[PDB]
């Protein structure tokens, strides 16, 4: 059923799993039109389709041509998420697809559902947990290609770039939401504090600078303190 | 007119005949029903005094053959069985009607709503949902389950309705999915009309009688079907105009006959909330709105 509080560790074993997250599928910027009315204009999207064991993100573009003349754009969206998804998981070889895909809202239940008849054992699972991935757009180099793109586009990612090698899934997807939760609470700070340092680099080849596991620790120590501080400006304590 | 003779009445019961009822004590002197209307099915049903667990009864067609109950006491019920020695049972009914040990079927010749219950119900239909080839009336109780409830366990006693699953590659065509799930036109009007009952009379029966069943048994799994006959026309925005006419009316009566006790569990608040108020048909079906919102303004 659902990933909640009491079943995550389900994350990190070797089932193939993914992540599916459609909050920048559709995205709008609401202006006023020239005889005063409001009016919406579609720029860029991305699916967010993530395996958390191994890191591989699979970035589906979303062009605004493919709402070109089309109603109810928020409900296309779910269901062009769901196609989307359906479509990459047939273009895996069956020893690669997935045998559980976890959406982050509700209602991508059953556009998935029923996109992915023919897969029957797939399961499709919502979950309790608040996850950040809305925030994929706060990381430059994925803003970038999305914004740059001029037709619909896949690109893959590592989204934990080589942290694998010296930390296991679990405390990389544990730095990835961390570092996600803080772009989404205060995105100038958390980049503030990402790039402070400018000795520190971001590889050609990668999304986030190349810490040390000492400088790591102080990184994502800043980054607690950013959220406790939003939380305290927030709700003022 | 018709009659079902009884051989007797060894165990205090409540007998139904279609919509009307009446308590026979042990071992009373009652000998059947006369006087049943020529034309429909009908359905003859049964609740012990004792334990009114399992209601169970008998749908049946008095053109098909002469029906009468006996009850078994090995195996706890009331059984019909079919006599074939057209005279022996003239016979038999006859002394019965003489001694006046019969209730007659009570139809004020005013009412019209036991037509309007089964105007599409045929015995040749209900004896292909309910199998048992041997005999020409149909046994239905409380506990059968459905072909569909089977698949999520004794097949020879199972309600095999048509499966309707709106979530299935029946129900969606491939590349079509967003819209087949939202307006299911497809599904209604090529798989199942076109497809599988053939014309929307056969569809109504089904309907109808799924109605009936979850009424005199509560049988469960046909409320399901049901629910899911009425929720798979409201749900297209494509239907011919003379079946949503038609729907409105049979719902109506069905709306209508329902005990007024017995909506908290025979009636399904999403689908009829879903059907009257949100969905394509939400301005099509006047008459049975006007009731619903009459009679059962809590579920909605
Ligand atoms: C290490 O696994 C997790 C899973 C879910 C989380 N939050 O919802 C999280 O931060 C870490």
């Amino acid at each position: 059923g659902a990933m909640n509080s009491s079943n995550y560790a389900e994350l990190f074993n070797n089932d193939i799993k993914l992540f599916v997250d459609d909050t920048n599928v559709y995205r709008v910027t609401v202006h006023k039109t020239f005889e005063g009315n409001v009016a919406t204009k579609a720029i860029n999207g991305c699916i967010f389709t993530l395996n958390p064991k191994t890191g591989h993100l699979f970035l589906k573009i979303i062009h605004t041509s493919v709402w070109a003349g089309q109603k109810r754009l928020s409900q296309l969206a779910k269901w062009k998420t769901a196609e989307e998804v359906s479509a990459l998981v047939r273009s895996l070889p069956k020893e690669e697809q997935p045998k559980q895909i976890i959406v982050t809202r509700k209602a991508m239940l059953d556009p998935l559902e029923v996109h992915m008849l023919d897969f029957p054992n797939i399961a499709i699972r919502p979950t309790e947990l608040r996850l950040p991935f809305s925030a994929a757009m706060s990381i430059d180099k994925l803003s970038d290609v999305v914004m740059k793109a001029t037709e619909p586009q896949m690109v893959l990612f590592n989204i934990y770039d080589d942290w694998l090698d010296r930390i296991s899934s679990y405390t990389a997807f544990s730095r990835l939401t961390l570092l996600l939760r803080a772009l989404k609470t205060n995105e100038e700070s958390a980049k503030m504090i990402l790039l402070s340092d400018p000795t520190i680099t971001i590889k050609s080849y990668h999304l986030w600078p190349s810490f040390t596991d000492e400088q790591w620790i102080t990184i994502e120590s800043q980054m607690r303190d950013l959220i406790l501080t939003e939380y305290g400006r927030k709700y003022n304590v | 007119m018709n009659t079902v003779p009884f051989t007797s009445a060894p165990i205090e019961v409540t007998i139904g005949i279609d919509q009307y009822s009446f308590n026979v004590k042990e071992n009373q002197p009652f000998h059947g029903i006369k006087d049943i209307p020529i034309g429909h099915v009908h359905v003859i049903h049964f609740q012990h005094a004792d334990n009114s667990s399992m209601r169970y009864g008998y749908w049946f067609d008095c053109r098909m053959g002469n029906f009468y109950i006996q009850y078994d006491p090995k195996d706890g019920l009331y059984k019909m069985m079919e006599e074939r020695d057209g005279a022996k049972f003239e016979n038999i009914v006859h002394n019965f009607k003489e001694r006046q040990m019969m209730v007659s079927y009570p139809k004020i010749d005013e009412d019209d709503t036991w037509y309007n219950l089964t105007e599409f119900v045929q015995m040749d239909k209900i004896r292909k949902i309910v199998r048992k080839d041997e005999n020409q009336f149909s046994y239905v109780d409380s506990s059968m389950t459905t072909v569909q409830e089977n698949e999520l366990s004794d097949p020879a006693h199972s309600l095999n309705y048509t499966v309707i699953n709106f979530k299935s590659r029946e129900a969606i065509r491939p590349g079509h999915e967003m819209e087949d799930f939202l307006d299911k036109s497809y599904y209604l009007n090529t798989v199942m009309l076109q497809g599988i009952f053939k014309n929307s009379s056969n569809y109504f029966g089904e309907l109808q009688f799924a109605f009936l069943n979850a009424m005199f048994f509560g049988n469960y799994g046909s409320s399901l079907q049901w629910h899911a006959m009425i929720e798979l026309i409201c749900s297209s925005a494509t239907v011919p105009k003379h079946m949503l006419d038609k729907l409105d009316e049979i719902l109506y009566y069905q709306i209508k006959t329902l005990p007024e006790q017995y909506s908290d569990i025979l009636l399904n608040e999403r689908v009829w909330n879903i059907c009257l108020y949100s969905s394509f048909q939400k301005n099509s079906l006047h008459n049975t709105e006007k009731i619903m919102e009459n009679k059962y303004p809590e579920l909605l």
